[PDB]
């Protein structure tokens, strides 16, 4: 009639205030005859030993559910593994207290764990929520460790997805080195002011020391940090006003030890509800037979509804941790913790507690420096960007248009040719046109200075397949986007699926679709429906730009495979060379945006167009992830769309025929 | 070194054999003072485990440890990882649940297994559902972990596939099922191939809902790894008969061949070590009373008897033995694919049926259909030597081709089929809803009635090897005799060409 | 705890929302067309009125079912009686988006011009149909 539960803990007085507690729970839950014993056991240097204690101490005994309880451990092991790898053999739930670790949060090593105190990776959850309360927007990880920052970058971006914004800079390396000023100096020159540290003590304190080194403790720095970084010297390294997360009474051990029996004792009283009643056998000789109500008894444990509680009201989630995290919000103020927050899950409570910021003012707003540098790309299309070199050294020459209006010009960053072409020739030239004198009428309506460079490459983008791991890659425009030498694509971007299924655009300025140049008795082509097209020729040469929308459209669409085998001829860089081609008859047809084509015949009249118009698109401003310039540049666009300053657009070199 | 070597008893092994199997062998013995300790245990506890470790770690110093289990515990290789992190004594998985994947190894380790990983396992998967052209699939999961991986290891293959691979969804169960909402779930599936990545009675019970669903007939296909299956010398209950596994428990590379390139894997990084450093054998000294020149740094790239064995850093065979098994007629796990460092060696290039997956399946719709090379009509393609694919406006075919003019060998080359009667095909396979099989006709034109003897498709009707006639055929009264047509479906009368 | 259902309002426009009556020969909507309702009151000062059942096809109908068949969900399509597409009326908007800025449907799918105001109280998908401003003469 005796059940013997296993606790594994040194001091005994927290055994005889278990016992109570399971004495109390048993007294005041039925008559029936069960009686639950408790056995201890204690620390061990080794932990073989340990396991050994496990396996010939509880197994024999019939635990149903064994206590990780050893906190003040002196050793850096920390290893519960013991106890955990021992009752994993029988699928025995084992129930944690101490640590929150995040190789005991993944359920893969740990299958049937659970535990009474929610993970480091609730910590984001709680600066989440601090992002919707103070309305901050841009976060910056770093993790000095490797394994457990992986979880949490997955668990940041789980609660992020709400907002879909990502951090602007990543950080894993090996801990123990002291050369991370270089990361923080990258850091530094960066926008976001958010910075979120979540490492070990050790790696802590030396990157509090890099932090002083390069003197982060001045205004605007956002330091939110966890429970690891205020312990040590780290302690003592931190900046006095640093914001930190502390266990409500998580230390305190007997209060967690109450709330154990009062969800081990109340789960086996539901256990005794049903039937399948099944116990581990006494694995002595042989006995290897899996215990059949390990996931139903682990269910019992997740669905454990209750209202007792020190900490607050117990309830497990659907990943065997803790509901409503709730932490002490502490502040260093002059070398000392002080608790500045009490949390409400709901809300954030602030004390009667001043908060002194190593900053200015005491409140915590936005810290951000309004982008006021956007780096620019673009690509060589001559009816939207004229690119031109420089008149002596960096100065443009001053044109003027049919009206006597100078062009406004810009000097942009920019190669001569290709790494092949050019070994290394990239000077200041000057850029201006269509898509030019939008981005001046942007930087005009919005309060922003920019920066105009030039695409390495000239391709468009595609997702393109790398060397390694077999992965489809990026390049062009979009690789140089993705990579943060760019912060805003103003170009001709053909706004397609796959370039919107990663980024988000703006809503577009010119509307068009695709056409075809030819050269002009019946010497028509007329457009895609020809036949001739459709099963094609040694003298029909026909082609597109490598790596263009032309290519994914017509890679999209496997019943135009056969013009997929053919255009994989005669892929050209530039748009240029096809221009220069099909002049001089060496391509035969084209297909290409309607406006460059319309642009060369209204320039060139042996140059003709088709008027088989298909894939209508639209020309859009390539923009970032969740971004503020979203919805402004957006907004700015449509005031140009309903005003006549896209006719003034056309008048400069769209609408004018030659 | 001092090398223990531990197995179970399945598999008709004797233990005589492990002491003959180390002694005339290694003929190229450049350490000195190796010897061998064979046992074997009934007890699979982790008792007899640690009793066995802290009884041969102490046993005059062993160095290596080899187990060899016979059960379908996979706890058994995380005790081990266990017991080789605390004793730092390399540990190789052999059988069993010590052979079985398990998550994320340690670092600070030295176990390994002569297993596969679950990317390259799914890449067989896949490279079979490619080479059998079965696209639309979908995925249920249990809450069983290492699953996350793999469908991010699935969803970054299809994103960087060129065979276009249609997909359902990942469908996930929530907790022990009360076929109450799971069943919600699996109801959603209206595709063909479902993969299964749970435990061992998590797929009994799925595969038995599945038989109460009714997702257990010729067109439902279930592809399942070596973690459902476990070991081949025992198959249990409620596996229709067709289950397609893969795993690497083979006869051929049989236990003693196991334990033999254990110890060949073992003295080889021993005496390759012993090249770099003189005092190699640096053991634990006991279990009680509470290291740089380890092997676990240097058997990257480790090779014995020509046998690439190399490991991996996550503790992986380079490139193992995979095994594609089916279950077949008879309740047996019959041996189909083996698989080369990146090609998949077949038997079967036709998909064998195993019409009797369970008792009750009336499977009639196995269309067998033959079809003759026309220009317009049935446009007859070699397949993409790029791609090793059919683009997807097209069907797969199959054509048997003699070789040899010698003898009458010949080989099924799978081809693309496009044009007219294969959008007919392809219309009628999705509005009447029955499965085709389709190939072209070797001997000959459409048939003419010689000594009484049909040929061409109409004797591919009448001869019963065929079930319909697809392909392009014209209408007269000797064959409107012999077989049956449908309905005209195009004005195709006779005509005379003239310039 | 699910959701797929939404309460779409839609305006007639010639190539775009052509709605009509239900065939008397079947009492069902042809199957190109959709059901929906109209709120129709025959008389001006009675407020009651009927919603009668009546059909809608056309080029946003196409649109609405290939969208339901991708993003797999479902939809009550009905019409709206407050008037044409929107206008500001001294800050109450009419018609659909009077519809979806106080919250009465989830979204209009049906045929809609996208200008600043609008693009300020909702928010708009990406453009499908290259549709300005023309104008017609002999
Ligand atoms: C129930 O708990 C009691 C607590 O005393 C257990 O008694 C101990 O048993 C161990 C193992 O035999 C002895 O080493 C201790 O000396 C015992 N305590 C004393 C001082 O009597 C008892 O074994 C438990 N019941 C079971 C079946 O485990
Ligand atoms: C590395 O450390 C030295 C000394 O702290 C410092 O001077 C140097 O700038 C660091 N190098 C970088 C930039 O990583
Ligand atoms: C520290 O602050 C100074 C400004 O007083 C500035 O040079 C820079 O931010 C830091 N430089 C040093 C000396 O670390
Ligand atoms: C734990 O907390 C309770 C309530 O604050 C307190 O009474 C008790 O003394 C603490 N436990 C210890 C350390 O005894
Ligand atoms: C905050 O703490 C209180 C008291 O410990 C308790 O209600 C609960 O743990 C928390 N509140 C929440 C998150 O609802
Ligand atoms: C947090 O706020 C909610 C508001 O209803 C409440 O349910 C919960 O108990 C609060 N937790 C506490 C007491 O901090
Ligand atoms: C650009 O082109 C060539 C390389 O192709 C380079 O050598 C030369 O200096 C450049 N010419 C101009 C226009 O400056
Ligand atoms: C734009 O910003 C600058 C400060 O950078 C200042 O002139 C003012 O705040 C703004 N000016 C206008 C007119 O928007
Ligand atoms: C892979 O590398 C080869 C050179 O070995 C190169 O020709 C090819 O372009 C590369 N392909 C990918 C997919 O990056
Ligand atoms: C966007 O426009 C509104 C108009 O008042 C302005 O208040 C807001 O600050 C702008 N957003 C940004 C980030 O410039
Ligand atoms: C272990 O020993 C027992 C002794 O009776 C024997 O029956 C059994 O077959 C052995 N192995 C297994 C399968 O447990
Ligand atoms: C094997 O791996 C080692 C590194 O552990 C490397 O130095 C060596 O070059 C490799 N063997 C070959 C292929 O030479
Ligand atoms: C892959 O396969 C062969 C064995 O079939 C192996 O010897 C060699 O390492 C590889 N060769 C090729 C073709 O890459
Ligand atoms: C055909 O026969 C020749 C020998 O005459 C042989 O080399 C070849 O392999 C045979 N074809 C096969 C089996 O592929
Ligand atoms: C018959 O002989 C020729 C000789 O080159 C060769 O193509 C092959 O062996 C056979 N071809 C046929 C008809 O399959
Ligand atoms: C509306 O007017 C018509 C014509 O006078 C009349 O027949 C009808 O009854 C009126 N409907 C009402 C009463 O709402
Ligand atoms: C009232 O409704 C009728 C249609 O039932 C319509 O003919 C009439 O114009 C409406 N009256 C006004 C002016 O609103």
């Amino acid at each position: 009639k005796i059940v013997n539960i296993g606790a594994v803990l040194s001091t005994r007085k927290h055994e005889q205030m278990f016992r109570e507690a399971v004495n109390q729970a048993n007294k005041r839950h039925g008559s029936w005859k069960i009686q639950l014993n408790a056995t201890s056991v204690t620390h061990k240097p080794n932990a073989i030993q340990m396991a050994l204690s496990v396996c010939e101490d509880l197994i024999s005994s019939q635990v149903y559910a064994i206590l990780v309880s050893h906190p003040p451990t002196p050793n850096d092991h920390f290893t519960p593994t013991p106890v955990s790898y021992t009752a994993g053999f029988y699928r025995i739930p084992v129930l944690g207290l101490t640590t929150r670790m995040s190789i005991y949060s993944d359920k893969s090593i740990h299958l049937s764990f659970l535990r009474t105190v929610p993970p480091y990776s609730h910590q984001s959850s709680v600066w989440f929520e601090m992002m919707r309360v103070y309305n901050w927007n841009h976060i910056i990880l770093l993790v000095s460790d490797d394994h457990e920052g992986r979880a949490a970058q997955k668990r940041l971006e789980t609660l992020l997805e709400e907002r879909e914004s990502k951090a602007e800079k990543v950080l894993q390396f090996d801990p123990g080195t002291k050369n991370v000023t270089a990361l923080l100096m990258e850091a530094r020159e960066l926008e976001a002011r958010v910075i979120i540290l979540s490492a070990s003590e050790d790696d802590a304190a030396t990157v509090y020391r890099a932090a002083a080194m390069l003197n982060m403790t001045g205004s605007g720095y956002v330091w939110l940090v966890g429970e690891r970084e205020i312990s040590g010297n780290a302690l003592r390294y931190a900046p006095d006003g640093i914001i930190g997360l502390q266990l409500i009474n998580g230390k305190n051990e007997s209060a967690h030890i109450s709330d154990a029996v009062g969800v081990v004792a109340q789960a086996v009283h539901e256990l005794l509800e049903k039937e399948n009643i099944t116990d581990p056998p006494r694995g002595c000789v042989g006995n290897t037979n899996i215990w059949k109500t390990g996931p139903l008894f682990k269910r019992v444990l997740m669905s454990s509804k209750y209202a007792d509680g020190v900490t607050g009201r117990v309830e497990f989630n659907e990943d065997g941790d803790r509901k409503f995290a709730n932490y002490s919000i502490m502040n260093l103020q002059n070398r000392k913790l002080v608790q500045v927050g009490i949390y409400n899950g709901t809300h954030v409570i602030p004390n009667d507690r001043k908060i002194i910021w190593p900053g200015g003012e005491t409140e915590k707003p936005r810290g951000y420096q309004m982008s006021t540098r956007l780096k620019i790309v673009t690509i060589h299309q001559e009816p939207f960007v004229y690119v031109k070199p420089t008149m002596s050294d960096g100065t443009c020459k001053e044109e003027f248009t049919v009206n006597g209006d100078p062009v406004k010009k810009v000097i942009c960053t920019g190669p001569n040719d290709t790494s092949p072409g050019s070994p290394r020739h990239t000077v200041p030239q000057c850029c201006y046109g269509f898509c030019i004198d939008l981005l001046i009428k942007l930087a005009r309506t919005m309060n922003f200075t920019y920066e105009v460079h030039l695409v390495a490459d000239g391709k468009f983008g595609t997702q393109e397949r790398v060397n390694n791991s077999n992965k489809k890659e990026w390049n062009g425009m979009m690789g140089e986007l993705l990579s943060g030498q760019a912060d805003m694509i103003v170009a001709p971007l053909t706004i397609n699926n796959e370039r919107a299924q990663y980024i988000e655009f703006s809503k577009p300025f010119k509307y068009q679709g695709l056409t075809i140049l030819v050269k002009k008795p019946e010497e028509r082509i007329t457009g895609i429906n020809d036949p001739r097209l459709r099963n094609p020729s040694d003298k029909f040469i026909y082609a597109t730009v490598k790596q263009s929308s032309v290519d994914i459209y017509f890679r999209r669409q496997v019943e135009l495979s056969t013009m997929y085998r053919h255009m994989e001829k005669h892929n050209y860089e530039s748009a240029a060379e096809a221009i220069q081609a099909v002049r001089d008859n060496k391509l035969h047809a084209f297909i290409w945006d309607s406006a460059v084509l319309e642009f060369e015949a209204s320039q060139k009249c042996d140059l003709v167009t088709t008027g088989e118009l298909f894939f209508r698109s639209g020309f859009g401003i390539g923009m970032r992830k969740d971004s503020p310039w979203k919805q402004n540049v957006s907004l700015s666009i449509l005031k140009s769309h309903e005003n006549g300053f896209m006719e003034d657009l056309d008048k400069t070199w769209v609408r004018y025929q030659e | 070194l001092n090398i223990a070597v531990l197995l179970g008893h399945s598999h008709d092994v004797t233990e005589r054999e492990l002491r003959n199997l180390w002694g005339p062998e290694q003929a190229t013995g450049l350490p000195l003072d190796v010897n061998v300790v064979a046992l074997l245990m009934n007890r699979t506890d982790p008792k007899s485990l640690i009793t066995h470790v802290c009884d041969l770690m102490s046993g005059a110093r062993i160095h290596g440890l080899v187990f060899g289990d016979d059960t379908d515990q996979e706890a058994v290789a995380q005790m081990l990882d266990f017991i080789s992190s605390q004793t730092f004594i390399p540990i190789l998985g052999i059988h069993g649940g010590a052979s079985m994947i398990m998550a994320d190894k340690d670092p600070t380790s030295t176990f390994f297994q002569f297993g596969a990983s679950i990317q390259q396992q799914a890449t067989v998967m896949l490279k079979i559902m490619q080479d059998y052209d079965w696209h639309v699939f979908s995925l249920v999961t249990t809450i069983f972990p290492g699953y996350r991986d793999f469908i991010s290891f699935i969803k970054t293959t299809v994103d960087n596939s060129f065979v276009g691979w249609d997909m359902q969804n990942v469908i996930t169960l929530d907790t022990s099922f009360e076929d109450a909402k799971t069943q919600v779930q699996l109801k959603k599936i209206h595709s063909s191939v479902i993969l299964l990545y749970c435990s061992k009675d998590e797929a009994v019970l799925i595969l038995s809902e599945a038989r109460s669903l009714g997702l257990t007939g010729y067109d439902f296909f279930w592809i399942v790894p070596s973690l459902v299956s476990g070991n081949t010398e025992l198959i249990p209950k409620e596996f229709p008969s067709g289950l397609i596994s893969v795993s690497y428990d083979d006869w051929d590379y049989s236990l003693e061949a196991r334990v033999r390139d254990g110890l060949g894997i073992l003295t080889t990084a021993a005496s390759s070590m012993l090249e770099k450093f003189s005092y190699i054998p640096e053991a634990k000294a006991s279990c009680y009373g509470q290291p740089l020149h380890t092997l676990h740094q240097f058997m990257v790239n480790v090779t014995w008897d020509g046998k690439d064995l190399s490991f991996t850093e996550e503790g992986y065979q380079v490139h193992p033995r995979l095994v594609v098994i089916v279950l077949n007629k008879d309740r047996e796990w019959e041996k189909v694919g083996k698989w080369e460092n990146q090609t998949l060696s077949l038997r079967h290039a036709v998909w064998p049926r195993y019409k009797s997956f369970s008792d009750c399946e009336p499977d009639d719709n196995h269309l067998s259909i033959v079809t003759l090379e026309e220009a317009p009509f049935v446009i007859v393609e070699d397949i993409d030597p790029l791609t090793e694919t059919c683009v997807r406006n097209t069907v797969p075919c199959r054509k048997f081709v003699k070789i040899n003019n010698s003898t009458n060998e010949g080989m099924n080359v799978k081809k693309c089929c496009k044009g007219f009667c294969i959008d007919i095909l392809k219309k009628l396979s999705r509005t009447v809803k029955f499965t085709y099989d389709l190939y072209l006709v070797t001997n000959g034109k459409h048939g003419k009635k010689v000594n009484n003897v049909w040929n061409g498709m109409i004797g591919e009707v009448v001869y019963q090897r065929a079930v319909m006639a697809v392909g392009s055929l014209t209408i007269n009264e000797e064959r409107s005799e012999v077989v049956d047509f449908s309905v005209p479906f195009v004005e195709t009368g006779i005509s005379v060409m003239v310039s | 705890p699910d959701d797929n259902h939404l309460s779409i309002v839609t305006l007639e426009e010639a190539p775009f929302v052509i709605v009509e009556d239900i065939d008397p020969l079947t009492e069902t909507c042809v199957r190109n067309t959709v059901p929906c309702r109209k709120f129709v009151k025959i008389n001006n000062s009675t407020n009651e009125g009927m919603n009668v059942k009546k059909c809608c096809k056309g080029f946003c109908i196409d649109i609405l079912k290939k969208l339901s068949r991708t993003v797999k969900f479902t939809y009550d399509l009905y019409l709206v009686t407050n008037g044409k597409h929107g206008k500001k009326v001294n800050n109450v908007w009419n018609g659909m988006i009077g519809e979806v800025v106080y919250q009465r449907a989830v979204m209009a799918v049906g045929s809609l011009t996208i200008n600043e105001e609008r693009s300020e109280v909702v928010d708009f998908s990406v453009p499908f149909v290259e549709t300005g401003i023309s104008v017609m003469v002999s």
